[PDB]
């Protein structure tokens, strides 16, 4: 047990003992970039192998050669939280040495000289926060992990749609990491074929020639030999007695002066077998069964010398008297058949239009790059840098490891280069699999299917920012003289860096965090993806990839995933699930040996789990944990049914493991259909956090891990007891046990206070702990946004009744009483950022100054001298945050406005006022401003004043630093001192700044003092040169984009409650809309005349199945009624003991449970904090498919004093008359996801308009119109209405006079429209007449 | 066929929207063909009152006055 | 092509800045009803030459010479002229319609 | 020349310093999004607005709720010319200045330019013309647009935070046309058929199925009352209950006479709550119709005859009282969902074993080779299947007739009053198919290549599922949402063809 759960503790249902606890869940992110960049001394993914790919780059032939030595990352110029601030990114500069070798002209190889430029700079590089997160501009971003065709050979079927023959078709493909794909497909007439990538189709046989293989040699290699014999005269031939299987004879076939099969005999095993133990060798046979035998070898006239036959061509019988007098003994056929050993490769050199080696590349030159005239070396360059050079190709380890373990090959690893024992082997494959020996693979399995990440993408787009460089290289080592230029004008830094940057700024896989929620960041964080770069998109892969496949259990969740126009293009991770070794997904199992099920770890892939017979996660086993049924449910090979009771080889880890985080956290999910449970587990991640972080009364038990593992909560480092606490700050005093020897100190905890998130909500941490309290080692410090005592609360649980009110919860409609908009629960703090610029016109400079034209008073109230909102001022809409103006001239004014300003003496500014305001309707309070200035442009008087403060509490945070840390080094000194040195009140007596000199009698604490003095120094000018840095960074004037000379900042912190059009759900997929804000008076109740909070509709639980809500229901009831009770006992103040008992019989409940319990905690001071704790309900465990019974949840009812149906009666607050039947009433913990209505809202009358074609644009944050449609446009052609249609496409939008000339007519009092022409149309007319086109409009 | 029978319309206006437009005005400009109106799709691009519904009244009293005195 | 890969392309983003809101163009069109009634207000020839000191419902405006060629009375007495009217104009019942159009 | 024209039928000639081939005068005229040309994909337009929408069963069905801020914003213009003409505003810049400050006096400006002034409602997937349509707009503190209930079948919007946008009818025409056309009450009938499309939805029918149907015994039973309003007179005061059989005298129209209502009085044999319903039927519609169960095929026949009898606006009437009335009395009913209401056949262990022994009979004939393989996989498919029509007949007969009850004598039997059958029996919401799978077990589960697995779900949803199961029920669903959702756009597709055929 740890020191928060005696604070609280969650009672957990539920059997199955779990032998394995979930993991760090943010494991895959920061291991990804943990590989990436890294010392790596050797070829292992990370800078150091892409490095090694590309290097050494040496120039052409010219001997001048650039090799790469060793690389560093220099320390981050901004740190996480002020590059979050300013907004630049959080970096580091590569340093990266190189040497640069000119070897003097004709070798022996020896330099005239080698320079080594000292660590040239190429680029900055993004760093991953401990969270797993990256920032690119000021903002946390996140990079999806990919999931892709693994590399190496992959073989299909094709049957079925092409050519509607059914004869089907089989195709290999060979996918490279990196390259040229490599494919090979059959035909129809069993021709095979090979393709470079989608390019054109040329004959199987013509690559061979490439490789340097004479026809003779192809079918060397394709096919067996039949020997055939002229001895004496008339032939003979060699038997393989195997070879008469699947063929009828064709003649007399007989041998040694016995007849062992005669004509029209199909040749059996028995015939095979005579033969086999007769062992005839050789056999004779007519002259005829030649005509169709097809010779293997070229055949010539050793006398003439002129080709009798060439190889692979069909003999006939004047053929054969045609060899046979040249003196012809032996004749090699191929050996072929219909049905076991196809003759393919032959026919495919029958479609072959090439001969040799330089035909072959000729047409393979041609097929790649077309119709430019073919050159030898262009040939062999070409075909040379496809897929054999080191360059240009590659599998890497796994694509090397899955092409050798799918050719059943030995090596696991290999070169990253195909071999023409590779490509042989992969065409011999595919004929096998034609043969009907071998099967073909699926996509959808996931040991095809291949999981990347961050890391592995970066080290990609640092590869391709590498081979631009390189070709910069070459290009520029081409001329170059001798001891002048070194590696520094040669490799420049913006390909590089903007290689970089346009990956982590600009891709599908890289995003912005969603930060709105502790569980959707981290359910963010684990994610996978078929899109983005090196995958399908939706408009391509159809239904099979999308859907759940057997080997997603484990490894992928089955119900998490978007529900849209990617549906299963997405999913997410499972829980305990893993990146295998070769970077493929394995899940965690239990290995069954003999008969008893062990607690030892075994994980397997994909491809390993195949063979294997695994148990299941509801099981029951007893004592020894042997299998107590003689058959219990399993699953093997892609299927589950009965097994016997010792077949299993392995068990499954947890009841968990099937599903993912999201999915884990949704009590009795398996009582819900999984349709609402998707919808459930989907907007679970939706929730936006509450005032008062609350806790889920109906839990799972992940909600503790979920809220640790994110990084929204502040664990402890060490353990010890807390010497400051603040809600700014909080400082730990260390244990010595985890204490090192140096330095002595202390942990302290700077806590992130209200700021911006991502989401526009709000993100701040609270102190859970208090002043002087034993803390232990990786245990909560405070708690984050949405988080409670180390767990997590999306949201607030209350008082739930099902029933009808009056038509006001009518579809998924949510009736909400006054008590909870009162009580300020469901109250939402949203953070928004606004911006004020200050650019530069041909016209003048932008001032930012509190000089504005046309303002009242209590305008310019609320702005300093300088023009900004002070802090903390609350503001509304309309409200001037910060003034600016533009300069804009001579305004060429009209005569009547002339007399106007003649008679009023008004002087109309050259400036134009460009002031940021609030947005309309919007409110909050001002939490920070903050002012970047050009560097070099005179800071003004409030920025000035600002950056004075901020100086100031930097020399104040910093010296509160260094007193904590001195105070808490010089009091171990004293301790050590006390020891061989004691003198208790003679000691502290004088100044502790002579401490330093007194020493202590020969022994290691001596040595301990001398350590305490260096580190005690150490930082006394750390203290120093940090304060020097701080007020540097303070000073330095930001880089700012081109003509903006500065930026002003407002943060406000808007304050929303709830009101009627915000969205509500439980964790169970059931929807809502608040519908009415009801009075308390109104509000249904009970007997006890305590109203409900929430009265949801009974009619949307049965036909969208799910039950579990109202399980939910129940057990929340139920569980609040512990808190109750307990409630009452507190305020009758009984005891510890009474108190206790009952906790204890809570925590207990009936039978069977894992629990287990207290009275190891102590008697009094502890029991009585958890029973304070527990008053507000009692928080309950429910796992996953392990969840609570029926049962149990009513005999905790029992325990609660409320009923067994869960069911009370219930009275209309309105008449006061009871409610006929019973209705169920409890607590449902709901959510909150930020739909809420005051975003959602808008409403336009006359707005901006786009340039280009006249339309409504908004252009102010004022929103552009609604779209009428097509679909609406029929909708008005449906009804008689003429007149809306016209006035909708025409006056009210398209049209550049009709709208004004409206516009006059609605406030002339006058409803008509004057519609002319739509410009668009207009426009369609010069387009088209801009063209070859001229389009008229006739008559009149 | 319904796809099949949407190819023929006699306003070469309304084949630019829902077929292939680069085709169709081609094959129009050759011919000359001159585009009356007279269908929906048409005068909702052109944006004019709808030949149907309460406009009717408008291009009928519209259309007897054209092709007459 | 801006994100979403839809039909959004950037230019489609570019507001027409050049043209002026309707709501402005109400006032524009309710101004000169303004100095209208206004100057039915004044004697017919104070209105005659404010109109003309003015570009009003007229070609251009005119000099305060030209004013005096185009009134047969000269120099000086017009802009006095110009003064009073303008002083007629100046206190409220008069101005109570037209100081409303300054903001 | 050509790439100037149209790109891409030589070169496709790329735009300076960007990858992405320069967009030609073709690609101008074309578009993009398949075929699109503006005034089809869609245009931007102004007087319009949209947000979140809610219930408001206050609302006839004329009309909706408007939230004040959308209302100001949207009728600006008129809101501006109306503060001048009544002179509140010296220039419609003082106008503007006024509606920006919000004064006080706005408010009443806009209740008089809203008042006759109707409004367009639309949502985002629009089929049929009910698509969008017009009603009367309320001004409603919120930022939530209220939408009558009737319609929202029209609409095919849940209140799960669907959004509805507005249009404003400028011109007179448009006002003329909004209301004597796309007017909610001016369609009450489907165009596809003459059916009532504003047929009474859920709990409204829950609250007239729970009026009308009679328990064997109860308050009042067996007594007799003058009429409806002593009927009600006596529910109210707790002296009779909702549910009971009695005769009551009431007095029916009959129009049967020549454009002339005949008028007949009686002592009919009812129930109180269909003596209390009846107030509400106007006129010429003959008792009859409300002494039945009403169930939401009987609620519906019962608006088109009155319909196809007393003609437009006493339906109209008629139809708004039905649904306050169904919303009243479904509140009062206490009609509510427990763990219990929803029952486990008693023999549902036994058919399970059963069925369960005939799989190791044909598991046993294959062991000796009695049957193939693919036969002896149709058998066992077969006997489950057979399983699971017996569980659901069971279930089905138990939740259904299950109440026993006493009536002055032992004992006696009727239709269930438990709530989630009342739910199912009336039309409300749920079926026969979602209740089976929620007591008895549901189905057998097909793996994507189609193959139906031979081991069905045995458990349920009242009861846990396991491991298995639920990952075995999770292709059901993802396929289930895969195909709806492209079924959508098949739909789209073939509507498309159809009105571009017509
Ligand atoms: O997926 C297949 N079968 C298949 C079998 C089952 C099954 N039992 C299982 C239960 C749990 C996990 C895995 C299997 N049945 O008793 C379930 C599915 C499921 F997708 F719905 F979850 C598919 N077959 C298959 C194979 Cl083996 C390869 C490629 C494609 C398919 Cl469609
Ligand atoms: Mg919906």
């Amino acid at each position: 047990y740890s020191y928060t759960e005696k604070k609280r503790i969650r009672k957990d249902f539920g059997k199955r003992p779990q032998v394995l606890d979930v993991p760090y869940l943010l494991s895959i992110q920061l291991d990804s970039f943990q590989k990436f960049i890294e010392q790596d001394p050797e070829g292992q993914y990370g800078l150091e192998a892409a490095f090694r790919s590309v290097f050494p780059i040496q120039s052409y032939s010219g001997n001048s050669e650039l090799q790469y030595v060793s690389y560093r990352l220099g320390e981050p110029v901004f740190d996480v939280q002020e590059c979050q601030i300013r907004g630049v990114t959080y970096s580091a500069p590569l340093r990266v040495k190189l040497r640069l070798v000119i070897y003097e002209r004709e070798a022996p190889e020896g330099t005239v000289k080698d320079i080594k430029e000292q660590e040239v700079y190429m680029g900055e590089i993004p760093l991953m926060t401990d969270n797993g997160t990256f920032v690119i501009n000021g903002t946390e971003r996140v990079i999806v992990s990919q999931l892709h065709r693994s590399p190496g050979v992959f073989f299909d079927s094709d049957k079925g749609k092409t050519h509607s023959s059914g004869k089907v078709l089989y195709n290999a493909r060979i996918i490279p990491y990196r390259g040229s794909w490599l494919d090979f497909e059959f035909d129809p007439k069993d021709n095979l074929f090979v393709r470079i990538d989608r390019r054109r189709k040329l004959p199987a046989t013509i690559i061979l020639r490439a490789l340097n293989y004479t026809t003779e040699q192809i079918l060397d290699l394709f096919f067996e030999k039949v020997i055939f014999e002229i001895r004496d005269n008339k032939l003979q031939m060699e038997l393989v007695p195997e070879r008469l299987r699947g063929e009828t004879a064709s003649f007399d076939i007989e041998a040694n002066g016995k007849v062992y099969v005669e004509k029209g005999r199909r040749i059996t095993a028995r015939h095979i077998r005579q033969l086999e133990k007769d062992d005839v060798k050789l056999i004779e046979v007519p002259v005829e069964y030649i005509a169709g035998k097809v010779v293997a070898k070229d055949y010539i006239d050793e006398s003439t010398g002129e080709l009798i036959c060439a190889a692979n061509m069909e003999l006939s019988l004047d053929l054969l008297a045609k060899l046979s007098q040249s003196g012809h003994k032996r004749i090699e056929t191929l050996f072929t058949n219909d049905l076991d050993h196809g003759p393919y490769i032959s026919e495919t050199l029958r479609v072959d239009p090439t001969n040799d080696r330089l035909s072959a590349l000729v047409e393979i030159y041609r097929m790649m790059r077309p119709g430019e005239p073919p050159t030898r070396e262009a040939a062999e360059s070409l075909f040379e840098n496809l897929f054999f050079s080191e360059d240009r190709y590659d599998l890497s380890a796994v694509g090397r490891m899955k092409f050798n373990r799918s050719l059943l090959r030995e090596e696991i690893e290999g070169s990253g280069i195909l071999s023409k024992d590779d490509i042989i082997d992969v065409m011999k494959k595919l004929i096998d699999i034609r043969n009907g020996k071998g099967e073909v693979d699926d996509i959808d399995h996931l040991g095809n299917r291949r999981i990347r990440s961050v890391g592995e993408m970066a080290e990609n787009q640092f590869r391709v920012g590498l081979v631009r460089v390189e070709r910069a290289v070459k290009e520029r080592l081409s001329l170059g003289d001798l001891d002048t230029l070194m590696p520094q004008d040669m490799i420049n830094a913006k390909p590089i860096s903007a290689a970089v940057k346009e990956f982590f700024g600009s891709s599908q896989l890289s995003q912005f965090m969603d930060q709105n929620n502790p569980l959707s960041e981290i359910t963010h964080k684990r994610r996978i993806s078929a899109l983005g770069p090196g995958g399908l998109t939706r408009e391509r892969a159809g239904f099979e990839v999308r859907d759940v496949h057997p080997t997603h259990y484990g490894r992928v969740c089955p119900i998490e995933t978007p529900e849209g126009p990617n549906i299963g293009l997405i999913n997410s991770l499972s829980v305990y699930a893993q990146t295998n070794e070769y970077g493929f997904l394995e899940t965690p199992y239990r290995k069954v040996t003999d008969g008893v099920v062990t607690d030892e770890i075994h994980y397997l892939s994909a491809i390993e789990e195949g063979n294997y017979v695994i148990a299941q996660a509801n099981s029951n086993l007893d004592e020894e944990g042997h299998f107590v049924e003689d058959l219990v449910t399993c699953r093997s090979k892609g299927e589950s049914s009965l097994f016997s009771r010792d077949q299993v080889d392995y068990m499954d880890v947890s009841t968990q493991q099937v599903v993912s985080v999201g999915a884990s956290l949704i009590p009795f999910l398996e009582h819900d259909d999984a349709n609402r449970a998707l919808m459930g587990a989907n907007m679970q991640r939706q929730a936006v956090p509450t005032l008062r972080a609350d806790k889920p009364l109906v839990g799972t038990g992940m909600e503790r891990a979920v809220a640790v593992d994110s990084g929204v909560t502040a664990v402890a480092k060490r353990g010890g007891v807390v010497q400051y606490v603040d809600a700014s700050r909080i400082v730990i005093k260390v244990n010595e046990d985890e204490m090192y020897p140096g330095e002595a100190g202390i942990d302290i905890y700077n806590l992130t206070k209200y700021t911006r998130s991502n989401q526009n909500t709000c993100i701040n941490q609270m102190p859970c702990v208090s002043l002087g309290e034993p803390v232990e080692r990786g245990d909560v410090l405070a708690d984050g946004p949405s988080t409670d005592l180390g767990e997590l609360a999306l949201g607030q649980n209350m008082r739930v009744a099902f029933m009808p009110w009056n038509g006001y919860n009518f579809e998924d409609s949510i009736l909400v009483s006054e008590r909870v908009v009162q009580e300020d629960r469901f109250t939402t703090i949203h953070i928004q950022e606004l911006a004020c610029v200050s650019r530069d016109t041909k016209l003048g400079p932008e001032e930012i100054t509190a000089d504005i034209p046309n303002v009242g008073e209590a305008a310019l109230s609320k702005l300093d001298e300088s023009g900004i909102v002070y802090i903390g001022a609350e503001v509304t809409g309309g409200d001037i945050l910060v003034g600016k103006v533009t300069p804009k001239g001579e305004t060429q004014l009209t005569p009547e406005e002339k007399l106007l300003r003649a008679i009023f003496g008004e002087k109309a500014s050259d400036v134009k006022d460009s002031s940021l305001r609030v947005p309309n309707g919007v409110s909050g309070t001002v939490i920070d401003v903050q002012v970047f200035t050009r560097d070099g442009v005179e800071k003004d008087k409030r920025a000035l004043e600002i950056e004075e403060m901020q100086l100031k509490q930097a020399k104040k945070d910093l010296s509160e630093e260094l007193q904590i840390l001195e105070a808490g080094l010089f009091s171990r000194i004293r301790a050590v001192l006390v020891a061989g040195g004691v003198e208790a009140e003679k000691l502290d007596k004088l100044p502790r700044d002579r401490w330093l000199e007194l020493g202590l009698t020969d022994e290691e604490k001596q040595n301990q003092l001398e350590q305490l003095a260096e580190q005690y120094d150490e930082l006394k000018h750390e203290f120093e040169k940090k304060l020097e840095a701080k007020r540097r960074k303070i000073t330095q004037g930001d880089d700012l984009a081109p003509g903006v000379l500065k930026i002003v900042k407002v943060y406000l912190a808007v304050k929303r409650r709830i009101q009627p059009g915000d969205k509500m759900a439980g964790r169970h997929g059931n929807k809502g809309v608040i519908s009415k804000i009801n009075p308390i008076e109104d509000m249904p109740y009970d007997e006890n005349g305590t109203p409900v909070d929430i009265v949801l509709n009974p009619l949307g639980v049965p036909s969208r199945m799910n039950i579990g809500q109202i399980l939910e229901t129940h057990l929340g009831m139920a569980a609040k009624g512990i808190g109750d009770k307990i409630n009452a006992m507190l305020k009758q103040q009984q005891e510890v003991a009474k108190l206790r008992e009952f906790i204890q019989r809570a925590y207990d409940l009936g039978a069977d449970v894992r629990q287990k319990v207290d009275l190891s905690t102590f008697s009094d001071e502890e029991v009585m904090r958890l029973a304070e704790n527990l008053r507000k309900g009692m928080p309950i465990a429910t796992p996953v498919f392990d969840g609570a019974k029926e049962a149990e949840i009513k005999e905790l009812l029992k325990l609660g004093d409320l009923p067994t149906s869960g069911q009370i009666r219930l009275y209309d607050g309105r008449t006061g008359e009871q409610f006929e039947r019973p209705v169920t009433v409890g607590y449902m913990y709901m959510l909150k996801l930020n739909h809420l209505v005051d975003d959602k809202m808008h409403a336009r009358s006359t707005g901006s308009y786009s340039l280009v074609t006249q339309q409504p644009l908004g252009g102010k944050a004022q929103f552009g119109g609604q779209r009428f449609g097509e679909m609406e446009v029929w909708a008005l052609e449906a009804y008689g209405a003429a007149y809306t249609l016209q006035e909708m496409l025409t006056v009210k939008s398209d049209d550049v006079n009709g709208r004004t000339k409206m516009y006059k007519n609605i406030v002339d009092g006058n409803h008509q429209m004057e519609p002319g022409m739509p410009e668009s149309f207009n426009v369609l007319l010069k387009e088209i007449r801009s063209l070859g086109i001229n389009i008229e409009l006739e008559d009149e | 066929g319904i796809t099949k029978a949407s190819l023929a319309t006699e306003s070469f206006i309304s084949a630019a929207s829902f077929q292939e437009t680069t085709r169709v005005l081609t094959e129009a400009a050759v011919a000359g063909k001159r585009d009356e109106l007279r269908g929906l799709k048409e005068n909702v691009i052109v944006g004019r009152l709808i030949p149907a519904g309460t406009g009717y009244a408008y291009h009928q009293d519209r259309m007897r006055r054209r092709a007459a005195g | 092509p801006i994100g979403d890969d839809e039909d959004s392309h950037l230019g489609d983003f570019i507001e027409d800045t050049t043209l002026e809101l309707p709501l402005d163009s109400a006032t524009t069109e309710s101004l000169r009803a303004a100095t209208h009634d206004v100057l039915a207000g004044l004697t017919a020839r104070e209105a005659k030459v404010l109109r003309m000191r003015f570009g009003i419902d007229m070609n251009t405006d005119y000099t305060l010479e030209e004013v005096g060629k185009q009134f047969d009375v000269t120099r000086e007495r017009i802009r006095q002229i110009e003064a009073k009217a303008l002083r007629k104009l100046r206190h409220p019942s008069r101005s109570e319609v037209l100081r409303s159009f300054l903001d | 020349v050509d790439a100037l024209l149209d790109n891409g039928r030589r070169g496709r000639a790329i735009t300076g310093s960007n990858k992405r081939p320069l967009k030609s005068l073709a690609d101008m005229i074309k578009g993009k999004q398949g075929r699109f040309r503006q005034n089809l994909l869609g245009k931007r337009v102004d007087y319009s607005g949209r947000s979140v929408i809610t219930v408001g069963p206050y609302l006839r069905l004329h009309q909706c709720g408007l939230p004040k801020k959308m209302a100001l914003e949207l009728f600006k213009p008129f809101i501006y010319g109306k503060l001048e003409l009544r002179g509140l505003a010296t220039t419609i810049k003082a106008a503007k200045k006024m509606v920006e400050r919000e004064e006080a006096v706005v408010w009443d400006i806009l209740d008089e330019v809203i008042r006759e002034h109707p409004v367009l409602l639309n949502r985002a997937p629009t089929l049929h013309r009910l698509g969008i349509q017009a009603f009367e707009p309320v001004l409603i503190e919120g930022k939530a647009i209220q939408l009558h209930p009737l319609v929202c079948a029209a609409y095919n919007a849940d209140f799960d935070g669907d959004q509805m946008a507005v249009h404003v009818p400028l011109t007179l025409e448009a006002q003329l046309e909004a209301r004597a056309l796309m007017m909610s009450t001016n369609n009450i009938l489907s165009p596809a058929n003459g059916e009532p499309i504003i047929v009474p939805s859920q709990d409204v029918v829950l609250g007239l199925y729970y009026m009308t149907r009679d328990c064997v015994n109860a308050k009042g039973e067996g007594m007799v009352l003058t009429g409806p309003k002593e009927a009600e007179r006596l529910y109210r005061s707790g002296l009779a209950s909702l549910h009971a059989r009695v005769k009551v005298r009431i007095t029916e129209y009959e129009k049967d006479a020549n454009g002339e209502l005949v008028a007949k009085t009686s002592l009919k044999d009812t129930t109180v709550g269909r003596a209390i319903l009846w107030m509400i039927v106007p006129k010429g519609l003959p008792y009859s119709i409300v002494n039945q169960a009403l169930g939401k095929k009987a609620i519906s026949k019962m608006l088109n005859t009155c319909y196809r009898i007393l003609g437009l606006k006493p339906t109209v009437i008629f139809a708004d009282q039905i649904m306050y009335t169904g919303f009243a009395y479904a509140a009062r009913s206490g009609a509510s969902v427990g763990i219990d209401d929803m029952v486990i056949p008693e023999k549902k262990h036994e058919i399970i074993s059963e069925a369960e022994a005939e799989v190791a009979e044909i598991q046993e004939q294959f062991q000796s080779g009695l049957v193939t393989a693919g036969e002896r996989y149709n058998k066992v498919i077969d006997i489950w299947a057979a399983a699971n029509d017996r569980v659901s007949k069971a279930m089905m007969d138990n939740l259904q007739t299950e109440t026993v009850i006493n009536r002055d004598g032992q004992e006696e039997k009727q239709v269930s009053f438990n709530s989630i059958y009342m739910m199912a029996d009336s039309g409300a919401r749920g079926s026969a198919a979602q209740i089976r799978q929620l007591a008895g077990m549901r189905g057998l589960m097909a793996k994507p290549d189609g193959s139906i697995i031979e081991t069905p779900i045995t458990a349920n949803f009242r009861e846990g599922l396991n491991v298995l199961q639920y990952f075995i029920s999770t292709h059901g669903a993802r396929k289930g949402l895969a195909d709806t959702a492209l079924k959508t756009a098949n739909s789209g597709y073939l509507t498309r063809r159809l009105v571009d055929v017509a």
